[PDB]
């Protein structure tokens, strides 16, 4: 058995076909915060979405977020499931943005940003290929007894 | 609050998949052979004799699997488990009962066995047979494995499911610049043969075959077939139609242009041409031998004096092929989901055992005749201790067969590699994703994108998502969640019924008035015709439905080629639908409330008759509604639940419709290569590499597919905090942003497990 | 439609030519040519009731004659009866309101016209004594009626 | 397997809440949510730490080859 | 021609038999036919043909799309065609061809 | 409202139902005619029909050509095999009442040109044997009962009929459920 | 979109009783489909002007469409209002069955949403036949290019 | 006729000329997964 | 106009899918400007302009008769009556069969006669009526079909589909210094090695420039240099 943690290379997925490298891994004051100080795990570049044309991560992310406050799972499925509207009443009866989202503080600066940021819980799974397993390197060694090529 | 049929109407789609599982074609098709196709096997191959000692003969009277007399359900067999671990192979003996005789003409028996048959998981025959919570843990087995698959030789081995082409139908296909050329691929149970039907030059249309010399013309065929009249010819593949009847008249004369022609005239230019008997007989070398050419020509048997039937179906043939010749778009799509079969597992373990018991009995013979060449002491007594040393070349090659996937036969003289795959354990829906998996039939042809493309006949069958990209796209398929595949049922006893109803049989009615009615079909055959075919497949559709015939025949009727046609073949895939009568569904609530509160497991639902099956073929006699409240009165049928036109893999995605399809697809793709948990007894497993996820987590945004299938109880990932957002600059294209301290805490967190294998072997020192 | 180009009864025989574009439309009018006796449901039972009109007209019409033969297609095996097939079994009534129907004694069933034959259709009686071997001719078929079971 | 000591986002121990919560559900019958409100976990990062939770250890312990 | 021969329906021909008669012929049974005073033709109708039209094109009732055209500078563009009906890989986005409706420049995105 | 009693009569008969490929019906609105026949033949083991029909001299005969190849041909002889078919009954109107009589066989009768095989059988000239070429052999090898016509001796048969009809009176004990199952 | 498919009715319901005036260079069956296939080209434009027209300042699509970064009104377009029309091979969806594309349509269909035209917006939903055809021609991209 | 005779260990994807003399396989290279770095100047 | 385009091009195939042919015409009018010079590069119009065929026998004479009506030539406007079609019929008959003698009575009934082996005269008769409204009898027997096209500048033009070229460039009323063809290797046979480097260049440029692809002019104007 090894025991791997999760190394910058390691590639993660959302269940809506972005999948993704880690590209850096950074401290957790150094992350933006809300007023609770919740800090994200993951932050993803907006412009994958607008080309994608993935809304239903949008609607994933505000059903995710209602139903961790309600207590309750909630269900994604083909040509239905839990309705948009449903879900911004429970997040507005509960002190948050009707549409997911928030005003956060920087964490290297310390004031807010200029824009409000989309903020919630996203599914993730990590995949099966690691760096570990591909950083491969030669300088000399083994040749082909034929060819006398590596 | 009371039963809404609207909402509550999707609760049939659990009943159907408690009794019958995603994995349930390899199950029951397994279960199926190991029922009745070794005693038919048996039946077939049973008696072995030897030319000398004329009283001596060896028969075969029963055969069994794992089972010795009525009691005790003997053969303590190695767990499945044990064999994974100890490099072994799960199989179950094989007995018989042996007929054998003495000089002295005594007849006795024993419970002889002859080899060791590999067991398909959670079968009739597996000890993983309806297990308990308790009984699992107990031979170390993970309750949630699906099943459908062997181990052999230490490692988890599998059939897909395999498309082909249906056999025994009429394949109309155009081509440009050159004309029409139509076939039929008949295979018998020992004997398949391709009567290509082609189209030369002039407008003249010959008939082909690999056992005949060169181009004989259709009414040359027809003549020995019977219809010697040469007007006979005309309305039969013409009907009263001129547009045909000056394309087809060409070669009308061409059976007057070598000379005039009865029937033996005809019967001898055919057997002049035929090639051989493979150096046997050779005294039939006459006239006489077209009574056996004709015969061998297509998979209608003709075994008297009359040949209409065969006759009847070369002229069909000629109809066909004078349409495309009228004009094109009167031939059919070879990509149809309409026109393919599946063949299961136990089907090809058929014909494996089969040709392995006959090599068997060969070299059993062979090895009785040699003991007899000594010219003395004939003892037919301990002749059993020959077979009991001889048995073991069966195991051996049933083992190499379904461990390598080479499956290379001599009774058809077909061989095929890469039937079985290693089954992948990478994540609890890689297994399942490795079942209902289907790979494509033969004439590939990549380069063209005919059999690559989605088909809009593939709805609620075939997964519209499930698709590896790459350079397999389209060529490989998935099973939709709601499926079933046919059974071979019958043939003979529902002709009776057909005749009962109002057609007339083919031996009554004139080749003059033939098409000016519907012609009713069995399994592409013609049998008849028949008027009002409206009130004929009415009455048929309610015998079916009130369970009188078979619940996977299916009947219906086109108006192109005035016909219609009844299927009763295996391999056809079906889907439940709800029946609407006069603009009113069928369920009524009740229905749904009882199947709710304990009764009504799904079978009383189609034994009262209130949803049936359907293929592909009689949808194009259905007419759909997609939600209760589209239902028009003009409507055949409503759907129990619209989501299952995808799969098991595609049940991951929430809110699949609001993404685009590549995005759909490619989650299909990888949502297997997600780690995470694997069994409940992965950590008693030893395998080549496994990756496990320390605290995985239950997805917040569910799916009603994933409690169908159990992800949320072996689930791969973590709900993460996310805010979409730019920063650092270090998320470009595809790039995240991890938190430290999330992976301190543990997040993201796996583990590698592989093994390695010594063997400590002796030598013959 | 259109037609290519003891005296009359020996003329060279010509098919039927008719048009691509009109056989569907003239095929509602073959099957009312070839007897010349001396939107799919409707028209189905239109069919229906012309044929049953038709056959009662020619069970009339065959009130007595010698050489008129009609064939019955019936299921087989009809409901077997009790021991007191031969003697008489149900009858063949014609219905209320221009309607037909036949009853085996239990079971009513649906009689309709089978399809038309143009050819001479004859009945013999055959047997097999080698002293003498006869072929006894009784007459000419008329036409075809097809039983089909109902509920 | 078993529940994590701390939570991913926050740092919050809720290692010591997943028997409360089990409590909590079974004797003194209670929604989810005010369950996990009464046990003190408000933020969502946290509330989702036990709500997300599969307990794979007592399916693993029915196969400990010490029996 | 296509007749038949009456009583074994096979198929009549023209011979040139003996003492120069055009007969009609069987030679399936023994039947024969005397041409002589003739009415025997074989008709058979074509349709001929019609006037055919023009392909100019109709670049009307065609998808449009509101972009800039790159030559700008010599064609003013506000408009263009558009399908689309290009996909490289499934995870990278679709493609767009356009056409400028003003100049007819085909370019994709 | 009305009601015709049918009946069914003797089954001990070997009817056999004659269909010519050639011979049309109803030339006009007159049902054309029966042609006068002679010798007609049987073969038992294989229902082989064979019915000869005497040609016509006077009108369209050819003789030349006739004599020249075949020796003499002024009959037409018709073939066929006799199958056996399901559920075909024979009526007959007597009374009011209808009469079924069953069809042992219906043969399909098709030309048969013996000359011109025997034109080659005399030209051309200067093991378990299963399925249809068994049948084929039969056919040809144990051969050739020889038969009389009767053309309108129809006076032995109809009284049998009405009698054979006229002799039982039954009642049946199927219900309308129970014959869905036996049909 | 009600506006076009009255048109559309009125089309079809003439092609079908009697003899459409005939294109050009298409036929009578071509003639039907030609057009409609600009009726609804021309409805679908007008609706992705209109919402590109309403949208709001700060609007991250509207501003990665016009930065050029990523995305354009096409696609935000088909985000918002409508993904118009589902095309395979150079024209609409060909059938699948006997005169059908599906078997929830009646026989004879040529109606818009009856072949490969979506009304619904990615943020509204797309149903089961509107799906499947926009499956299929996704699908065909990615058999091509391989 | 799996045999590889001398005409076969020259001809194909994988024969001497378009295998291991128009191309070789070469020592010093590396191969791993690629990530973003914006303060990594170009070049 | 794809890579399978690109592919025929750069492969220098003897034979192409869809070659067209542009002939660039003198006047601008629709009736009676564009279709009499339409009329002179068409396909078998046998046909199309003969509205029957009969077969006729008698009691020494065997017939095959066809009534060319003359309506549908006053409306394609169409420079053929009657010997033009007649000395057509006795060219196919030299490619076919044989020539003997053609009759010509009124309005075009043409008829042919026919005599010599038994049944060969019937058989010979059958194949005549079969193959006889097959033949050109006007314009050229290697074209498709031509269509007149409506240019941007109002110019109307009509664009043939077949492998003619010099004829089409030797037809009256077409300007043969302005008429090119898809195929280079056409342009080779009769205008010239440089016509075909010309050819190739534009060809190249068009076909990458409709897909929106930007390359230099230079690059194909070596790969044509080289190629030529
Ligand atoms: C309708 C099918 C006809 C086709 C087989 C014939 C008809 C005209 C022929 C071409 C021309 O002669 C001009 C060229 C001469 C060169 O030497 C070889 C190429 C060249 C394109 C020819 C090829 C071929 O021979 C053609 C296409
Ligand atoms: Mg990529
Ligand atoms: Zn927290
Ligand atoms: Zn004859
Ligand atoms: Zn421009």
């Amino acid at each position: 058995r090894q025991n791997r943690r999760p190394e910058l290379g390691d590639k993660f997925s959302s269940r809506h076909g972005q999948k993704g490298v880690c590209g850096i891994i950074v401290k957790q004051e150094d992350m933006p915060f809300n007023d609770q100080g919740i800090v994200p795990d993951i932050i993803m570049n907006p412009h994958g979405f607008p080309s994608r044309m993935t809304v239903g991560k949008m609607i994933e992310l505000i059903s995710g977020k209602a139903g961790v406050l309600n207590g309750t799972l909630e269900y994604g499925t083909c040509f239905g499931g839990s309705k948009l509207e449903d879900m911004s009443k429970i997040l507005v009866d509960q002190g948050f943005n009707y549409s997911g989202k928030d005003m956060l503080y920087s964490g290297i600066t310390g004031e807010c940003l200029q824009a409000y940021i989309f903020f919630g819980p996203i599914y993730y799974q990590k995949l099966k290929h690691m760096v570990l397993d591909k950083m491969h390197a030669r300088a000399r060694g083994p040749r082909a007894v034929l060819t006398r090529q590596p | 609050d009371e039963i809404n049929t609207a909402q509550d109407k999707w609760h049939l789609l659990p009943a159907f998949l408690k009794v019958k599982g995603l994995v349930k074609q390899h199950l029951d098709s397994f279960n199926y052979f190991v029922d009745t196709d070794l005693k038919k096997i048996i039946k077939a191959n049973q008696l072995i004799l030897s030319d000398v000692d004329p009283e001596f003969y060896l028969k075969y009277v029963d055969i069994r699997v794992g089972k010795k007399s009525s009691s005790s359900t003997k053969d303590y067999l190695t767990p499945p488990h044990e064999c994974r671990l100890r490099d072994m192979t799960y199989s179950a003996p094989i007995y018989v009962d042996i007929e054998y005789t003495r000089g002295r003409n005594i007849i006795m028996h024993k419970d002889v066995e002859i080899g060791r048959m590999p067991i398909m998981l959670r079968s009739n025959k597996c000890i993983l047979y309806d297990a308990d919570e308790s009984k699992m843990a107990k031979l170390n087995e993970c309750p949630l494995d699906p099943g459908g698959y062997f181990i052999v030789n230490g490692t988890e081995k599998v059939i897909l499911v395999q498309e082909q082409l249906s056999k025994n139908r009429i394949i109309v296909e155009a081509d440009e610049k050159k004309g029409i050329v139509q076939a039929s691929v008949t295979s018998s149970t020992h004997e398949r043969k391709s009567k290509t039907y082609v189209i030369t030059k002039n407008g003249k249309i010959y008939l082909k075959h690999n056992s005949i010399a060169e181009e004989i013309p259709i009414a040359i065929v027809l003549k020995a077939c019977g219809i010697l009249s040469d007007l006979e010819i005309m309305q039969l593949v013409c009907g009263n139609d001129s547009s045909y009847q000056d394309i087809f008249a060409v070669n009308l004369e061409e059976s007057s242009k070598l000379d005039i022609y009865t029937q033996q005239q005809a019967l001898e230019y055919i057997g002049a041409k035929v090639k051989t008997m493979r150096r046997q007989k050779l005294t039939i070398l006459q006239e006489g031998i077209e009574a056996i050419a004709t015969t061998v020509i297509a998979h209608l048997t003709v075994e008297a004096l009359d040949f209409r039937e065969k006759a009847l179906y070369i002229a069909m043939m000629t109809r066909r092929v004078v349409m495309a010749m009228y004009n094109p778009k009167m031939i059919d799509d070879r990509d149809y989901v309409g026109n393919k079969r599946l063949e299961l597992a136990g089907q090809l373990i058929s014909l494996l055992f089969e040709d392995l018991f006959k090599k068997f009995n060969n070299d059993f013979k062979l090895s009785i005749d040699k003991v007899l060449k000594k010219p003395n002491r004939a003892m037919e007594y301990d002749a059993l201790l020959s077979i009991n040393v001889h048995s073991n070349n069966i195991t051996s090659g049933l083992n190499r067969a379904i461990s390598t996937g080479n499956w290379s036969l001599k009774r058809f003289k077909m061989e095929r590699a890469g039937v079985t795959h290693v089954l992948s354990r990478l994540s609890y829906i890689s297994a399942l994703g490795m079942m209902t998996r289907i790979s494509s039939q033969f004439e590939k042809s990549r380069k063209v994108s005919g059999p690559r493309a989605l088909q809009p006949s593939q709805f609620g069958m075939l997964c519209t998502a499930d698709t590896p990209e790459g350079e397999a796209c389209g060529l490989v398929k998935n099973l939709a969640l709601m499926t079933h595949i046919t059974t071979d049922d019958e043939e003979e006893p529902i002709k009776k019924l057909c005749y009962v109803l109002g057609v007339e049989d083919i031996t009554l009615i004139d080749s003059a008035s033939l098409h000016l009615n519907y012609g009713v079909y069995l399994n592409g055959t013609l049998i008849g015709s028949i008027r009002f075919p409206t009130k004929f497949v009415t009455q048929f559709r309610h015998l079916r439905r009130t369970g009188k015939v078979s619940e996977f025949i299916s009947i219906y009727s086109n108006s192109h080629q005035m016909a219609v046609h009844i299927a009763t073949d295996g391999g056809r895939i079906c889907r439940p639908l709800i029946i609407v009568s006069d603009g009113q569904s069928r369920v009524k609530d009740i229905h749904l409330r009882k199947l709710l509160d304990g009764e009504l497991d799904f079978d009383d639902f189609l034994k009262l008759g209130l949803v049936e099956y359907l293929d592909v073929n009689e949808e194009n006699d259905s007419y759909i509604a997609l939600y209760e409240k589209d239902i028009v009165p003009s409507m055949t049928h409503l759907e129990i639940e619209p989501f299952t036109i995808l799969g098991a893999v595609a049940g991951l995605i929430p809110y699949p419709h609001h993404n685009q399809s590549p995005r759909n697809t490619y989650q299909c793709a990888m949502g297997k290569q997600a780690i995470g948990a694997i069994a409940y007894n992965q950590f008693k497993r030893i395998d080549t590499l496994l990756y496990l996820m320390t605290y995985p987590q239950q997805p917040m945004v569910k799916t009603k597919t994933i409690e169908l299938i159990d992800y949320d109880k072996l689930p791969a990932g973590q709900n993460a905090t996310v805010a979409v957002m730019s920063y650092s600059g270090y998320d470009i294209e595809d790039a995240l942003v991890l938190n430290k301290s999330s992976i301190d805490r543990g997040f993201g967190r796996c583990e590698t497990r592989r093994k390695t294998t010594t063997v400590l072997k002796r030598y013959a020192n | 439609x259109x037609x290519x180009x003891r005296i009359e009864q020996l003329f060279p025989v010509r098919p039927v030519r008719v048009r691509h574009e009109d056989v569907e439309t003239v095929k509602r009018e073959i099957q009312e040519a070839l007897s010349e006796k001396p939107k799919e449901a409707a028209a189905e039972l239109e069919l229906l009731n012309a044929d049953h009109q038709h056959i009662l007209r020619k069970l009339k019409k065959m009130n007595n004659k010698p050489e008129r033969f009609m064939v019955f297609q019936l299921p087989t095996r009809l409901p077997a009866f009790e021991r007191p097939l031969a003697g008489k079994v149900g009858s063949i009534r014609v219905h209320k309101s221009g309607k037909l129907s036949v009853k085996i004694g239990n079971v009513v069933m649906d009689i309709g016209k089978g399809a038309e034959t143009t050819f001479l259709q004859d009945v013999i009686a055959l047997s097999i004594a080698d002293d003498a071997s006869s072929a006894e001719l009784l007459g000419r078929v008329d036409g075809k009626i097809v039983v089909t079971p109902q509920i | 397997m078993i529940v994590p000591v701390r939570c991913f986002s926050c740092g919050k121990v809720v290692g010591d809440k997943w028997e409360s919560y089990l409590n909590l559900l079974q004797e003194d019958e209670l929604d989810e949510g005010t369950a996990l409100s009464r046990l003190g976990l408000k933020r969502y990062c946290c509330r989702r730490m036990i709500l997300t939770h599969v307990d794979l250890i007592e399916k693993f312990l029915r196969y400990n080859p010490l029996e | 021609m296509l007749s038949f021969c009456p009583s074994c329906n096979n198929m009549l021909l023209i011979t040139s038999g003996d003492s120069g008669v055009y007969t009609l012929a069987c030679r399936s049974c023994p039947y024969e036919f005397p041409i002589e005073g003739i009415e025997i033709y074989d008709r058979k109708k074509l349709p001929r043909k019609e006037v055919d039209d023009v392909l100019g094109g109709g670049w009307d009732n065609v998808d449009q799309t509101k972009t800039q055209c790159p030559n700008y500078d010599t064609c003013g563009g506000e408009s263009a065609y558009f399908f689309q009906l290009q996909i490289r890989s499934a995870d990278e986005p679709m493609t767009t061809f356009y056409k400028c409706v003003n100049c007819g420049h085909r370019w994709k995105e | 409202i009305e009601e015709f009693p049918l009946k069914i009569s003797g089954e001990e008969e070997s009817l056999h139902v004659f269909q010519y490929a050639n011979r049309p019906r109803l030339v006009g609105r007159k049902p054309a005619e029966h042609p006068f026949i002679s010798a007609a033949r049987y073969k038992p083991k294989s229902h082989l029909w064979e019915i000869d029909i005497p040609l016509d001299e006077q009108a369209f005969y050819n003789k030349d050509k006739a004599e020249s190849e075949w020796n003499g041909v002024n009959v037409q002889t018709l073939k066929g095999v006799g199958v056996e078919n399901n559920g075909q009954y024979a009526a007959f109107v007597k009374d009011m009442q209808v009469y079924l009589v069953p069809i042992e066989r219906v043969a399909q009768l098709k030309p048969f040109f013996k000359y011109i095989d025997d034109a080659n059988v005399t030209r051309k000239q200067e093991n378990r044997l299963t399925g249809s070429l068994l049948a084929h052999k039969v056919a040809d090898e144990e051969a050739n009962i020889e038969l009389t016509w009767a053309e309108g001796t129809f006076e032995q048969f109809k009284d049998t009929i009405v009698k054979e009809a006229e002799d039982k009176t039954l009642v049946a004990l199927e219900k309308q459920e129970d014959y869905i199952d036996n049909l | 979109v009600e506006i076009a498919y009255h048109k559309c009715d009125e089309l079809i319901t003439l092609f079908n009783k009697g003899e459409l005036e005939t294109q050009p260079g298409c036929n009578e069956e071509q003639t039907l489909e030609a057009k409609i296939g600009g009726l609804l080209s021309k409805v679908r434009e007008e609706v992705g002007d209109v919402c590109i027209n309403e949208l709001d300042n700060w609007n991250a699509p509207l501003i990665m469409a016009t930065c050029g970064s990523k995305g354009s009104t096409l696609n935000v377009s088909q985000m918002v209002a409508v993904v118009g029309q589902q095309i395979i091979s150079g024209n609409r969806v060909p059938d699948g069955f006997q005169d059908r594309s599906l078997p929830h349509f009646p026989k004879n269909s040529k109606t818009p949403q009856s072949k490969g035209f979506v009304r619904n917006s990615f943020f509204s939903g797309l149903s089961p036949p509107e799906f499947l055809f926009h499956a299929i021609s996704g699908r065909e991209g990615l058999v091509d290019t391989a | 006729k799996p045999i590889r005779g001398f005409c076969q260990r020259l001809k194909g994807k994988q024969g001497r000329f378009r295998g291991n003399l128009s191309g070789k396989r070469v020592d010093f290279s590396g191969r791993t997964v690629i990530s973003p770095d914006p303060n990594l100047s170009i070049d | 106009l794809g890579v399978p385009r690109i592919k025929e091009i750069i492969n220098a195939s003897k034979v192409i899918s869809t070659p067209i042919i542009n002939a660039v015409l003198v006047n601008d009018n629709d009736e009676r400007a564009a279709r009499v010079v339409k009329g002179r590069v068409e396909k078998t119009l046998l046909s199309d302009v003969a509205f029957y065929v009969q077969d006729v026998y008698k009691d020494n004479l065997s017939f095959i008769q066809v009534r060319i009506d003359l309506g549908t030539i006053d409306k394609l406007q169409l420079e053929l009556t009657i010997e033009d079609i007649a000395v057509a019929i006795t060219r196919a008959s030299k490619l076919k069969i044989q020539a003997s003698d053609v009759n010509i009575i009124g309005k075009d009934r043409i008829a042919i006669n026919v005599f010599p082996s038994e049944n060969d005269v019937f058989y010979r008769m059958q194949q005549l009526r079969r193959a006889l409204p097959d033949v050109v009898v006007k314009g050229l027997p290697d074209i498709s079909r031509a269509v007149i096209n409506i240019r941007d500048d109002g110019k109307r033009e009509l664009l043939v589909e077949g492998y003619g070229l010099r004829d089409v460039m030797c037809t009256d009323g077409v300007i043969g210094s302005r008429t090119t063809t898809n195929h280079v290797l056409e342009v080779f046979s009769v205008l010239g090695i440089e016509a075909a480097r010309y050819s190739i260049i534009r060809e190249i440029n068009y076909t990458m420039s409709n897909h929106g692809m930007s390359v230099d002019p230079r690059h194909i104007q070596l790969l044509g240099d080289v190629m030529t």
